[PDB]
């Protein structure tokens, strides 16, 4: 039903969504897993249902990270409620979304901007403050016989100024904001 | 107690067999071989794409079969046995623990007679 303290359905997509890591041969040898980030995620958008056309890199998407100062300004603060209802329209119709995330923290090489993405698959909250659940496909850890990219604390935790922001599970040092909602496309023939 | 050493992963190319020394998925500064380590109370686990494993030998799950062969289990399955002896390698077995995909099963040297280079792998063919 709907939850009492937030107003709308806690969803959690993933008993119906198989996980993907990105470190898996079926991307190939070592150096293709390791650009392979939103290879493994457009798997999981197509475990989900969707076209496997879903998620281009075009003007489809909606971009809220643009490039002494403020804290947000590189933050789209129009985008960022853009791509919050885009996220809980889909999670309601039953779809997960493809996101690209930026560090806040923990980047892997400061020195480079390297493209990384994540997959939303759920919502809930706690005492009405709202949280996303995600697939982090940049873990190969197992842990309890799944993916450790898999764990319910995967978690992105929504922010007054409606950006995302969190941890994924196998690694406390990375803390992302979603910079960017890639749309899904749905399987149809026209 | 064979399989008590640090045994690092080796690989074979075009060139013969080397060490590959990766620097990490997670972080690109922290550079090492991947890696298999027993000593005394602990397992370490180490890949190039996540940070390396320490587990506590006391809460696995350890068999011994024959021939000097082992198996672990901690949140992955391990079997250990003999390649070549002689040159100190071995093969680890990698599993899943329901034991349903393999993850790995390289040759691996033991680091006190490793005598392969350890070359230092380029990401950005
Ligand atoms: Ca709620």
């Amino acid at each position: 039903g709907v939850c009492p303290l937030c107003g709308k359905k806690h969803i959690d997509l993933r008993s119906k969504i198989d996980y993907q890591t990105q470190f898996d041969s079926r991307f190939g040898t070592k150096k293709e897993q390791n650009v392979a980030c939103y290879k493994a995620c457009k798997v999981i958008l197509t475990n989900a249902g969707l076209s496997p056309n879903s998620a281009p890199n075009d003007n489809t998407v909606i971009q809220i990270g643009v490039e002494s100062h403020s804290s947000s300004l590189t933050i789209d603060f129009v985008k960022a409620s853009e791509g919050l209802n885009y996220i809980n329209q889909q999670l309601e119709t039953g779809y997960p979304i493809l996101v690209g995330v930026d560090y806040k923290a923990g980047s892997p090489n400061s020195d480079k901007t390297t493209d990384h993405f994540i997959v939303i698959v759920g919502r809930g909250c706690k005492n009405n403050e709202v949280y996303y659940l995600f697939y982090e496909v940049g873990t190969g850890q197992q842990e309890n016989g799944q993916y450790k990219g898999a764990h319910e604390n995967n978690k992105l935790y929504l922010k007054k100024d409606n950006t995302l922001q969190g941890t994924p599970y196998h690694n406390s040092n990375k803390k992302y904001i979603v910079v960017q909602i890639r749309k899904n496309i749905l399987s149809l023939e026209h | 107690r064979p399989y008590e050493a640090i045994w690092l992963a080796i690989t074979d190319t075009d060139s013969g067999y080397v060490v590959y020394n990766y620097p990490n998925f997670q972080d690109e500064k922290m550079i090492a071989p991947e890696y298999v380590a027993i000593r005394n109370d602990s397992l370490i686990y180490a890949t190039w794409h996540d940070y390396p494993e320490k587990f506590s030998l006391k809460y696995a799950k350890i068999e011994n079969g024959n021939n000097e062969q082992y198996s672990f289990v901690t949140e992955y399955h391990f079997s250990f046995m003999w390649v070549d002896k002689e040159k100190h390698i071995a093969r680890w077995t990698i599993s899943d623990i329901q034991k349903k995909k393999t993850i790995s099963n390289y040759l691996y040297i033991d680091s006190r007679y490793n005598t392969f280079p350890l070359i230092d792998y380029q990401w950005d063919e």
